[PDB]
């Protein structure tokens, strides 16, 4: 279709084809879904695995104390974006001994992202972030898609099958600010099971979570960390 | 790529479509006389709007050492303008040699930044060169591709074959004295259409006293007994 | 309406199309062909037929016509012909 | 396109028996380089219809209508 | 899509592009080389003889690009120019670096070298020009070298370069006798080789251009033969021409 | 369809494929070891009258105790033997032990492998084979394919009629035939003549005997080494 | 092919792109016209303001580059206000480094050969803007020269560029060869009465921007609604 | 398409997609990680008699507790292998300590695609204070924690085969008689100890060859 | 088009860059917004789509502060048009930096204009796929607000609209009569008008994010405050 080629040329019709394309990157990876609260944010990560006796890889990514990210596509230019992210975090520790704000950080990506979207000869970073933070301004959730426009978020879900989980999120949304820590962790646990097919079912090896709240700083639970969450599972498939 | 390119198989279509663009449509005559050389053009302008005494076809790049040229004037301009740094810095380098014709062969062969490296579009400019430093004068041909050709009298119009015709024919010769410049003109006349004039034709005059652009009462004058 | 589809053979489909293949020739099923089903992962119904093609005329440039009790036969042709259909 | 039409103002005028009404909708946007003479010159001024064309035209429309 | 350049070997494996610059060497231009004791000397062929031009730069084909060898192109002129200038500069910078002429073979491998580089690597044109050397050093005296645009040079006794290369290849095959080979009958099998491989008999002195690089006392004479010594040659192969027909 | 150094839809290297394919357009090279001399011949079959023998160099010297045949374009081979050269000195500069086969075929399959790299570089069209004695007395001979890879071989047998030449020296590669020095060469002979008619001189053979420097052998004693073969051939009716 | 799309020589001998970029000045809807007179220069082009919620203080194409020399830009908006600021840098650089001011002349000469370096290369495209720019020149008189796309550099007397310049230019030429010399009144009335006949609206005096540059008088004055309408007045009259 | 950065149509850039179906050239390996250690086995596949076996390795240690299984170009393989070893000696330059075989796999993996993409997949496997551990890294640069992997031409019949013969509690002496069993079955001839190449990984062991051709104890009960 | 219109460095047949041409069509492609020149000031305008709503209270929105006293409203493709605000700010700074005091608009405008225009000149690079206007007050120059499209050039404008509905805003725009109005008329009345232009007739809810500049913030351009100005979205509403 000639237009389609190139992240550069322009279509006809309106906004150009390979940065939509992109978007078909994170589209084409496991499922993860983010939800804020009153105090703590959230993330559940379905740890796809390969074959039973490899590990079931690695999502839900640590950048600092108060900032994880959930990467939903890429995987090789996604250690790329954990790295800047945390070289940033890095950077505000060191110059004013400050955690980095989220909002400023997500801004930072998007503009980083935003050249290979424009630059000749450039893929644009085709990975779905759910960045889950708490600055001062209490928990928050940030979605960045290749496109390099970012948004902000309650209760967002990225990956295969996630409209399920954001139809869901959307339903339940309304009762998330008033939510216990294990409630919340169980609400995006139902959120994430209603993803994928019937036939699979919520493991303590094939999900990650990510908590960080006021006082709770950043934290990767899983299979032993995640039975205490995983119990109460209210399994309707 | 980023050079004088485009070369197939026994060919160098880029630099030959180049020449097609320097066939041009100003004749721009030259001719080496005993005493000294002679570059005559016409100045055609389109209406009466436009001016000739605002720019130029000949250039004196150095004290004597003249140029005319072909089509493509934006390129013939900054060809120009690096043939003259070319002879200044030279002159510089090896201080006071009043290097003209010693320098014309020496500028001609520095026209390889000329076309040599085109810079991904070639030139499209063949340009006459004339000098008389050395006691003898010169007169040389740098083509979009090629080099110096050390002509003794030649053209670059749009009628270039018989103008040449007309030159052999009319026995460019050996013995002529600086006053050729009578058969310049008629070699123009031939590749001209219309009543000629002081400003519709430019010529400079490169002898062993050195370079200078004829002033439109020279032209006249010239152009009056024809 | 109703558009449907497979050829998306599993190790059941497989064998059962070893079955009702091995039907046909001098075969029985005394052969431990549920071995080679496993050797193919999804190797449709069209290369079963093929491998049990294979076999007969393994067995013919042998020349024997038995092939109910050649199954070691059978296995050693099926098995270097998926090597050949893989790699050849 | 409308130059073309103008420069066709020879077609045997004289001979011809053929002139060109511009029906446009707005009187706005209409090359005004078209309305020197020589070209379509001439404009008459037509706009909603007053109160007297108005009942004009409704007793004319309900002419065919005898109720 | 933008356009790349073609540096790339071919479904069998050539380089054609290479292999149609090294050919289209042979359309256009003639040189020949011709080594002998005491004296090595190059042929050339004047493509352009108009009678307009008035031969100032006193040699077009042969080049002099150091005090012990001279060169000779048969390539397009934009780019034998600036190889014979990049060639000047790397036998003067041997010069410079070991306070000694620079070697034949030294000097062409490295000429050779930078013309593999322009075939090997960038999206850059393999210089189309293929030229002969001749020279003398130390080492091993009077040596001539040709080098194709291929950038594979060899070291040649006897050879040519120009359009019609084989014949005159041939030609020299046919007559060329090593060791009795001398300087004065070099030169009247040069002569010989140019007037068969350029179709009108009695060559001018004009189309023709040779350059023989002599050894003087402990110094090399690279002198370029001018018309009337040239025309003198010309008509000596001329008497032994009627001769050799006459006596049948 | 592409042939450029991208990887094509069923994998390989097709540019680096072709340049592989390159080195048929050559010249056959054989050699092998013995633990008392390495011995190699190339055979050329094309000197005309007026051309000087002695800058052909189809065999050349490294580092006085190894040596590399060309097989493949002869510039690119030149070019790789320049820089094989130079950075055998430069380890010679270094690391003051003299240079070690297996290291300088180690570089030279690094540079090929560096140029097949990235697509600026066409990929050195040449397959060489380098022999010569280890400073701890063992001799050895390394065959690198042109795209990066390099091999200890016990023969070579690389360019035209490599495949025959090479099943000539499997066939019987007899140590006991190998044993003596003579017996080396006249191993390498007779399996090098084998290759085209080889009739008057067209084998150009090599030796480098333990610590001596390069041997080139002379003619004569070449067509005494044949005569000596013709005498094993024959009684053996 | 890409003859015609890129800024390469046509097979036939012709350059194609920049015959289109010319063809870029007439797009956009607007015309100007300069005349040179016996001691003045004046420049006039049509304002064409869609809606008046425009700010019809800032829609002008003509501008100082310096404080005696005024230009008018033709085409594309954009580009016309790159040359204007590239034009600007040259007339203060220019300043900076030779004490005098920048004759027009040179000006307009440097303004070519940056547009004639965009010509040449293939990375860049030209400008679709041909400048016209005036200025007074001591042993001069007025000057008044045009910058094309191409860079070629000329223009005198009477010049006009833009959709409808050949007619202007037809009826400037009838007027030039009328010989008579313009005074600062008959300059600007021939002006005017050209591009209205080219434009014929009789120019109420809002719809064009005229700039005036005197020999007695210096700089460029832009001249007023006051005074365009007053010069309107004296000529129907 | 054709372009090495475009993405696809669909989901997901391709050439990445072609170098991955590299290792299908490549040549079959198999490692297994137990709680003993990590047995890596692989074949030379040696192509005549005259190549020296030694020379064919596709098994090299990066470093004392780390050894490396290559299945792909071994051009590519070397420099993946040399930085491996470079910054497994950065790490313990720096750190005065044994780098862990997950970090050198990260690292490799960082370097994978940063230049055409390269086509080799690797089998890390060495001890560390978490165990014996088995890391499978791919031409795409994406590295998984493994336990029983197979990589190579035959790839989907020998991890297959790998998924049902292998358990959780198995040792070093039961891990490497499957995995020649398998590579047996897998490959065209037989597993020679000039043509199969065996590593162990042991926790109190620096990992050297396998016994060199006195490896035949663990090919005669095969 | 079809051959010519592929990259920015290719100029048409006739004379166009049909790279910029096409990058116009996304701006008429994406939500509208609309900003008034005020009596004394500036008053920006412009419905978000809340396209799901997981999102948070209005996030990513189409305005934007390039300066203390400078606005920015942009419509198109908003990750583009945030790099370009990025653009903006870091121009401002510099110019603060280099010759003190704030940066006028006209010249602010005129920098971003000839920086956008340097994108869509070259072929590597694409043209920016966003129109915004610039909106800012001061005492001494009045209130200003230039209009940048996706490659043209920054024109004056009393009150300008861009985005999927330009011509219907702008016939309401020039209905209502600017010059003699104050701010808080005005940011009622492009309330009024954005809810004129269609908002839930084929798409979603909208939000109204308005923004201020002029004497009643002396300067200082900030976003409204929303808890008042929700009854002059009230207002709209009727």
């Amino acid at each position: 279709n000639q237009y389609d080629n190139d992240v550069t040329v322009w279509s006809p019709q309106g906004r150009i084809h390979q940065i939509e394309y992109a978007m078909e990157a994170v589209k084409q990876g496991s499922a993860t879904v983010g939800l804020k609260s009153k105090t703590h944010a959230v993330l559940v990560a379905l740890k796809r695995a390969q074959s039973e006796l490899a590990a079931h890889q690695k999502k839900i990514l640590h950048v600092d104390n108060h900032i994880g990210i959930s990467i939903a596509g890429l995987t090789a230019d996604a250690r790329l974006l954990c790295n800047f992210m945390r070289q940033e975090c890095l950077d505000s520790r060191f110059v004013f001994d400050r955690p980095l704000p989220v909002s400023r950080l997500v801004s930072l990506i998007g503009s980083k992202t935003q050249i290979p979207t424009q630059r000749y000869g450039r893929r644009p970073y085709g990975v779905g972030l759910l960045i889950a933070g708490y600055d001062d301004m209490g928990p928050h959730i940030f979605q960045t898609c290749p496109s390099a426009n970012y948004f902000d978020c309650r209760a967002m879900s990225i990956g295969a099958r996630s409209q399920s989980a954001r139809t869901y999120l959307e339903r339940h949304m309304s009762e998330f600010m008033e939510c216990n820590l294990n409630e919340l962790v169980k609400h995006g646990l139902r959120a994430l099971r209603e993803t994928l097919p019937a036939e699979q079912d919520l493991t303590t090896k094939n999900v990650s979570i990510g908590i960080v709240g006021k006082d709770l700083e950043f934290t990767i639970y899983d299979d032993d960390d995640v039975s205490p969450f995983l119990e109460g599972l209210e399994e309707r498939p | 790529f980023s050079l004088t390119t485009f070369s197939p198989s026994g060919k160098l279509v880029q630099i030959e479509y180049a020449l097609a663009a320097v066939a041009g449509g100003a004749p721009s005559v030259g001719i080496k006389a005993a005493n000294g050389v002679v570059l005559a053009t016409e100045k055609k302008q389109k209406s009466i709007l436009y001016d000739e005494r605002s720019v130029h076809k000949v250039e004196p790049i150095t004290k004597h050492i003249g140029l005319v040229y072909s089509g493509m004037g934006p390129d013939y301009r900054v060809l120009v303008h690096r043939a003259r740094k070319l002879a200044q810095q030279y002159y510089l380098v090896y201080q006071e040699p009043i290097p003209t014709a010693q320098l014309v062969q020496r500028v001609a062969s520095v026209m390889q930044e000329y076309t040599q490296s085109g810079g991904v579009r070639p030139f499209g400019v063949s340009l006459l060169i004339c000098g008389w430093n050395e006691g003898r004068p010169y007169l040389f041909q740098s083509d979009p591709s090629g080099a110096y050709f050390a002509w003794k009298a030649t053209a670059m119009g749009k009628n270039y074959v018989n103008g040449k015709t007309f030159l052999e024919k009319r026995y460019n010769e050996d013995l002529e004295l600086e006053d050729a410049i009578h058969t310049a003109i008629l070699t123009l006349k031939e590749s001209f259409e219309g009543q000629m004039t002081e400003d519709n034709i430019e010529v400079g005059i490169c002898n062993e006293a050195g370079f200078r652009r004829l002033t439109p009462t020279e032209v006249k004058d010239y152009l009056a007994a024809i | 309406d109703r558009k449907i589809e497979f050829s998306l053979p599993d190790l059941e489909g497989r064998t059962h199309i070893f079955k009702i293949h091995a039907r046909s020739m001098s075969v029985e099923r005394d052969i431990r062909f549920e071995l080679l089903a496993r050797l193919c992962p999804n190797s449709t119904g069209a290369e079963i037929r093929s491998v049990c093609t294979e076999a007969g005329m393994f067995a013919i440039r042998a020349r024997r016509k038995i092939a109910t009790e050649k199954d070691f036969l059978e296995a050693v042709n099926k098995v270097i012909k998926s090597y050949a259909k893989f790699s050849a | 396109t409308l130059m073309e039409l103008l420069n066709q103002m020879d077609g045997f005028d004289t001979l011809h028996r053929v002139k060109m009404i511009m029906a446009t909708n707005r009187p706005d946007t209409l090359d005004p380089a078209l309305l020197r003479p020589g070209r379509l010159d001439r404009k008459i001024h037509i706009d909603l219809p007053n109160e007297q064309a108005r009942l004009d035209i409704l007793k004319i429309h309900a002419g065919p209508i005898t109720k | 899509r933008y356009d790349s350049r073609t540096t790339i070997f071919s479904p069998e494996g050539r380089l054609y592009q290479v292999e149609y610059a090294m050919e289209a060497i042979g359309h256009a231009g003639t040189c020949l080389g011709i080594l002998a004791n005491d004296g090595v000397l190059l042929a050339a062929e004047r493509r352009n003889i108009h009678k307009l031009l008035d031969e100032v730069f006193f040699s077009e084909k042969i080049y002099k690009l150091n005090e012990d060898m001279a060169c000779s192109v048969a390539g397009i002129t934009s780019d034998a120019n600036v190889l014979t200038n990049e060639l000047r500069l790397i036998a003067q910078r041997y010069l410079l670096q070991y306070q000694e002429p620079i070697p034949c073979e030294q000097l062409v491998t490295a000429l050779c070298d930078i013309k593999q580089a322009y075939t090997q690597f960038g999206g850059k044109r393999p210089f189309g020009v293929s030229l002969l050397y001749i020279g003398w050093d130390k080492h091993y005296g009077f040596q001539l070298y040709q080098s194709d645009p291929s950038g594979n040079y060899g070291g040649w006794k006897a050879t040519c370069i120009g359009n019609n290369s084989a014949a005159a290849v041939s030609m020299l095959k046919q007559d060329y006798k090593e060791g009795e080979m001398t300087l004065k009958s070099a030169l009247a099998l040069a002569i010989k080789v140019l007037n068969k491989t350029m179709d009108v008999s009695k060559l001018s002195a004009e189309k023709v251009e040779i350059a023989t690089l002599t050894r003087e006392n402990g110094k090399t004479v690279i002198r370029v033969l001018k018309q009337k010594e040239v025309e003198q040659l010309i008509k000596k192969h001329e008497e032994e021409e009627a001769k050799a027909e006459r006596e049948k | 369809d592409r042939a450029i150094t991208v990887f094509s839809p069923d994998g390989h290297l097709f540019q680096v494929e072709y340049a592989q394919e390159a080195v048929k357009k050559g010249s056959t090279a054989v050699g092998v070891r013995g633990r008392d001399i390495v011995v190699l011949g190339v055979e050329k079959k094309s000197v005309a009258k007026l051309q000087d023998e002695r800058t052909v160099r189809k065999i050349c010297a490294l580092d006085d105790n190894v040596c590399m045949a060309f097989a493949g374009l002869t510039a690119d081979a030149r070019i790789v033997i320049n820089r094989a050269r130079v950075e055998c000195q430069s380890h010679r500069l270094t690391v003051e032990d003299p240079v070690t086969v297996e290291y300088i075929t180690r570089y030279i399959a690094s540079l090929k492998q560096r140029y097949t790299q990235s697509n600026g570089r066409r990929p050195f069209g040449i397959s060489a084979l380098i022999v010569g004695f280890d400073f701890d007395g063992t001799p050895r001979l390394y065959q690198t394919d042109p795209s990066g890879t390099y091999h200890a071989w016990k023969a070579n047998a690389i360019g035209r009629g490599a495949k025959s030449v090479r099943e000539f020296l499997e066939k019987n590669y007899t140590d006991e035939a190998i044993e003596t020095d003579d017996l080396t060469i006249k191993l390498v002979i007779k399996a090098l003549l084998e290759v085209v008619q080889s009739g008057g001189k067209n084998i150009e053979l090599a030796v480098m005997r333990r610590d001596q420097s390069l041997k080139i052998l002379n003619p004569e004693e070449i067509e005494k080494y044949v005569a000596e073969i013709e005498k094993e051939k024959e009684e053996n009716e | 092919g890409f003859d015609r799309h890129i800024t390469i020589f046509s097979p036939e001998g012709r350059l194609y792109q920049v015959e289109y970029a010319f063809k870029a000045i007439n797009q956009g809807g607007l015309t100007s016209v300069a005349v040179r007179g016996k001691d003045c220069a004046v420049i006039v082009t049509q304002k064409k303001v869609p809606d008046k919620l425009l700010d019809s203080s800032t829609v002008t194409h003509l501008f100082k580059i310096t404080e005696n020399i005024g230009c008018v830009m033709t085409g594309m908006t954009a580009d016309s206000r790159s040359q204007v600021q590239r034009a600007r840098y040259e007339a203060a650089n220019w300043k900076y480094k030779y004490g005098y001011e920048i004759p027009v002349d040179m000006l307009c000469k440097r303004i070519a050969d940056i547009s004639q370096v965009y010509t040449q290369n293939a990375e860049m495209r030209p400008l679709g803007c041909c400048m016209i720019l005036i200025g007074i020149d001591e042993e001069q008189g007025p000057q008044v020269y045009k910058c094309d796309p191409a860079g070629y550099y000329c223009g005198f007397k009477a010049t006009a560029a833009g959709v409808k310049q050949t007619e202007s230019t037809s009826f400037l030429e009838k007027k030039v060869k009328k010989k008579f010399d313009w005074t600062f009144e008959q300059t600007v009335e021939t002006a005017i009465t050209c591009l209205s006949t080219v434009l014929s609206i009789d120019f109420k005096p809002s719809e064009i921007e005229v700039g005036v540059v005197t020999v007695e008088n210096p700089k460029f004055r832009i001249l007023t609604e006051a005074e365009i309408d007053a010069h309107l007045v004296a000529l129907a009259e | 398409d054709r372009g090495v950065n475009t993405f696809s149509p669909e989901g997901r850039l391709f050439q990445v997609e072609y170098a991955i179906e590299a290792i299908k050239l490549g040549s079959t390996a198999i490692g297994i990680q137990t709680s003993e250690g990590v047995c890596l086995a692989v074949e030379k596949r040696i192509t005549s008699p005259l190549m020296e076996p030694s020379s064919i390795e596709k098994i090299v240690e990066i470093d004392a507790h780390i050894g490396c299984a290559m299945s792909g170009l071994i051009a590519d393989a070397k420099t993946l292998i040399d930085k491996a070893r470079v910054e497994t000696q950065n790490h313990w330059f720096t750190y005065n300590e044994t780098m862990t075989v997950e970090s050198v796999t990260q690292a490799v993996s960082n370097l994978a695609l940063q230049s055409r993409p390269f086509g080799v997949a690797l089998l890390f496997g060495g001890v560390d204070e978490k165990g014996p551990q088995l890391f499978h890294m791919d031409p795409s640069g994406t590295f998984v924690q493994c336990d029983a992997r197979a990589i190579g031409s035959a790839s989907e019949g020998a991890q297959s085969s790998l998924q049902e013969v292998y358990h959780k509690s198995m040792t070093l002496k039961e891990a490497i008689k499957s995995s020649l069993i398998i590579l047996k079955q897998v490959m065209e001839e037989k597993l020679n100890a000039t043509n199969i190449e065996l590593a162990t990984v042991q926790p109190g062991q620096n990992f050297h060859m396998f016994t060199k051709e006195e490896l035949e104890e663990v090919i005669k009960d095969i | 088009g079809t051959g010519y219109d592929l990259s920015a460095s290719t100029f048409s047949p006739d004379g166009r860059v049909f790279q910029v041409e096409y990058a116009m069509k996304a701006v008429e492609n994406s939500s509208t917004a609309i900003g008034i020149r005020c009596k004394d000031g500036v008053v920006f305008g412009v419905e978000k789509l809340v396209l799901s709503k997981l999102y948070e209270e209005g996030s990513n929105k189409r305005l934007f502060n390039v300066d203390r006293h400078v606005g920015m409203a942009v419509a198109g493709l908003l990750a583009d048009a945030r790099s370009l605000a990025d653009i903006a700010r870091e121009e401002a700074s510099n110019f603060r930096s280099n010759f003190g005091y704030n940066i006028p608009l006209k010249h602010l405008a005129d920098r971003v204009a000839m920086y956008v225009h340097a994108y869509t000149l070259y072929s590597a690079v694409r043209p920016f796929g966003c129109s915004f206007m610039l909106g800012s007050y001061s005492v001494n120059d009045g209130a200003q607000l230039y209009m940048i499209d996706p490659s043209g050039v920054s024109y004056g404008y009393w009150g300008c609209a861009i985005g999927k509905a330009r011509q219907a805003a702008k016939t309401e725009i020039e209905k209502l009569q600017m010059k003699e109005m104050t701010c808080r008329d005005i940011v009622k009345e492009v309330a009024k008008i954005i809810y004129i232009v269609h908002d839930e007739v084929k798409d979603k809810a909208f939000e109204l994010e308005l923004s201020w500049v002029g004497e009643l913030t002396n300067g200082r351009h900030e976003i409204v405050p929303k808890d008042i100005r929700e009854e002059a979205e009230k207002y709209a509403k009727e």
